RNA sequence: GUAGGAUAGUGGCCUACCAUGGUUUCAACGGGUAACGGGGAAUAAGGGUUCGAUUCCGGAGAGGGAGCCUGAGAAACGGCUACCACAUCCAAGGAAGGCAGCAGGCGCGCAAAUUACCCAAUCCUAAUUCAGGGAGGUAGUGACAAUAAAUAACGAUACAGGGCCCAUUCGGGUCUUGUAAUUGGAAUGAGUACAAUGUAAAUACCUUAACGAGGAACAACUGGAGGGCAAGUCUGGUGCCAG
């Protein structure tokens, strides 16, 4: 079309029935658990959100 | 050098007639003296306008990005000026219609064009009294016709 | 017509978003003192940014001179009670300096966790919210709270509800009946 | 158990409204609310003066029940306690009645309706009845 | 200026007669203001800049402009008289009007609430303890703005991370942490609800009995995820399109 082609070619997928990620203080303790505590893993660098590691 | 402004102890009145003359060259300031918004502007200095869709006039782009930009003819209700509003998001246009009453504002730039939209200076934002993003998304849905 | 009741858009956002060290550290911060937001961290930093800039004020006049003698040790005084400023710390000076850390250790929040009762911060911040600690024997449950260092002593659970012991607390009755029923 | 522990501070006596004002303190030890009733009885107890001259109003209770912070008086008699205290806190006591009265909007429309009117209303009835025939 | 007139009184306020002054680049005069003035507001190193219709103080106005009665005090508009502009009621001869009080409607607009409850407070007026009071308060609507903060917590068992008595290979795991529609005991007020509190009467608050949590809920949205700038070189759909 010349007018939204696009919105309408797409296939729709679901919303995955996930558990909740909890709200408020729950968050902010997960973020530090994942940030300070657990500290992740780094060959050279720390990075947030990591890759599949691949091209 | 002294530096051009008198530096007297009573040379002050002159110092504030120079810095009035001054005044004049900042283009803010002057905008809003001279009241530019309220006497041109298409709006009367306001944050929105509801206007009239008058037709639907896909525009061309400017230039590197290449396409059609999916305008609105609109008429203002308050003035009667004629302008021309771009409509956001995917389709967009479609759900806007034709004669249809639609509450416009400014794009972003304080007046003047946005990025490559040539002579096109306002968001569409509700279509008869909805708003255009929560159509899109179908959070909520439109009033029939 | 009464009078307009005051208020203060108290407690302030940083001038940049996301400088991402700062970010961090704010992270932390919440970490070790439990917060639900960056909000409480923002508003501490006010409170203490106020202390800061009134000491400064009170250093740009001549102590030995009036004002500055009187209201600046009004204010360390005050700090004292509060629990921030040490009792080697009395010389305004030392204000200056205080730290956003300081202030959220002399919280109700932390003054459970550092006296015991709770067990893990967040557990002892539940605890306050749910209606238990009562700083005199009047229920607090307010997490910033500030404890008062001289009422620090007196921080016991509730005379009224489980915890304290008056009264075991609903889970428990249901356990009961259905024994009882059994 | 509780043996709602009442106090009296900030005691005014007052011999201008013939009174004893004063800030009634209370404490509930395990009960919860004191009961403005109960109240009245234990004032009377300790003072020798009768519900019908005790007269309390205020309070909101603190916070985790415990304590309730009131206002009450004690009249220097049950006559004197009638001929000064507002009508509304009577009410409440018991004491006075409920004064039974119309809507203030339609006091109000009276008012209007009667200044629209002149003199006697008699008059203008009869007007009214003879026109009935016109 | 002189004299009168007037005014409660000063005064070119007005009249008579005379003099030719008076203001001005230290911006007079004129024009504009999407200007009522100030207290103040926003911002906030210091200096500033912008805003001030709007809770207090002043000033104006009651559709416009005029005129006046009464009165200590009005050039009053919830007084009158006129003309203009708007409009009502009519048996056509004539009458009545003025929400920029409150509520409400249209209208305009991007843009703003109930035709509610009462004098209990606050104060006000009178012939006045006693009446009245859309001044004022009380709720209603209200994400204007502001403050305070729930949206699980502690277990156990079950699978993994960390200290390690010793590291002939193990491993107990003696000690501490995170993950599982396990499960279990302990609260919770958001809801509801006798009561009692409040209150003018009510609501609502605070106080309580009773019920009310286990992912199906007693469910957090908004924006973003190349840079500026916190965070995806993930997967597909697209293929200068639509965005
Ligand atoms: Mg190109
Ligand atoms: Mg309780
Ligand atoms: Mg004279
Ligand atoms: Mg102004
Ligand atoms: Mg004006
Ligand atoms: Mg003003
Ligand atoms: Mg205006
Ligand atoms: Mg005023
Ligand atoms: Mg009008
Ligand atoms: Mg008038
Ligand atoms: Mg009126
Ligand atoms: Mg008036
Ligand atoms: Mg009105
Ligand atoms: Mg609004
Ligand atoms: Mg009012
Ligand atoms: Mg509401
Ligand atoms: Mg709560
Ligand atoms: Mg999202
Ligand atoms: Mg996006
Ligand atoms: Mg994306
Ligand atoms: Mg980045």
């Amino acid at each position: 079309a010349r007018a939204g082609k696009v919105k309408s070619q797409t296939p729709k997928v679901e919303k995955q029935e996930k558990p909740k990620q909890p709200k408020g203080r729950a968050y902010k303790r997960l973020l530090y658990t994942r940030r300070f505590v657990n500290v992740t893993l780094t060959n050279g660098k720390r990075k947030m959100n990591p890759s599949p590691s691949s091209q | 050098m002294g530096k051009g402004k008198p530096r007297g102890l009573n040379s002050a009145r002159k110092l504030r007639v120079h810095r009035r003359n001054n005044r004049w060259a900042e283009t803010t300031y002057k905008k809003r003296l001279l009241g530019t918004a309220f006497k041109s502007s298409p709006f009367g200095g306001s944050s929105h306008a509801k206007g009239i869709v008058l037709e639907k006039i896909g525009i061309e782009s400017k230039q590197p990005n290449s396409a059609i930009r999916k305008c609105v003819r609109v008429q203002l209700i308050k003035n009667g000026k004629k302008v021309t509003a771009f409509v956001p998001n995917d389709g967009c246009l479609n759900f806007v219609d034709e004669n249809d009453e639609v509450l416009l504002a400014g794009f972003g730039r304080k007046g003047k064009a946005k990025g490559d939209i040539p002579g096109v200076r306002f968001k569409v934002v509700k279509v008869s009294g909805v708003s255009l993003l929560a159509l899109w998304k179908e959070k909520k849905e439109k009033p029939r016709s | 017509p009464r009078a307009p009741r005051t208020y203060s858009k108290t407690y302030s956002t940083p001038k940049r978003p996301y400088e991402s060290a700062r970010l961090d550290a704010e992270l932390k911060l919440a970490g070790e003192y439990g917060l639900k937001n960056k909000r409480e961290i923002y508003r501490i930093s006010f409170q203490l940014s106020k202390i800061r800039r009134a000491a400064r004020d009170l250093l740009t006049r001549d102590e030995k001179d009036p004002k500055r003698l009187f209201e600046g040790n009004a204010l360390i005084r005050r700090l004292v009670r509060i629990g921030v400023l040490s009792e080697d710390k009395k010389k305004l000076d030392y204000v200056l300096a205080l730290k956003v850390e300081d202030f959220l250790e002399r919280r109700l929040q932390t003054q459970v966790y550092k006296l015991g009762l709770a067990k893990s911060v967040h557990h002892a911040r539940v605890l306050i919210s749910q209606r238990h600690i009562a700083v005199g024997k009047q229920i607090v449950n307010i997490p910033s709270f500030m404890v008062r260092l001289e009422s620090e002593k007196h921080i016991d659970f509730a005379r009224t509800s489980p915890f304290g012991g008056a009264r075991p607390g609903r889970v428990a009755r249901k356990r009961a009946a259905a024994a009882g029923g059994e | 158990s509780d043996a709602i522990t009442i106090r009296t501070r900030k005691v005014i006596s007052n011999p201008l409204l013939a009174r004893k004002q004063f800030v009634v303190d209370v404490l509930h030890p395990n009960r919860a609310n004191v009961s403005k009733d109960e109240l009245r009885e234990k004032l009377a107890e300790a003072y020798k003066a009768e519900k019908d001259a005790v007269s309390v109003f205020g309070f909101r209770t603190q916070y985790g029940g415990g304590k309730s912070t009131g206002f009450g008086l004690v009249y220097n008699s049950v006559a004197d306690a009638k001929k000064f205290e507002p009508a509304y806190r009577l009410v409440r006591y018991g004491l006075a009645e409920k004064v039974e009265k119309a809507s203030r909007q339609q006091r109000k429309q009276r008012k209007n309706r009667g200044k629209k009117i002149f003199g006697t209303g008699k008059s203008i009835a009869k007007k009214a009845a003879r026109r009935n025939a016109d």
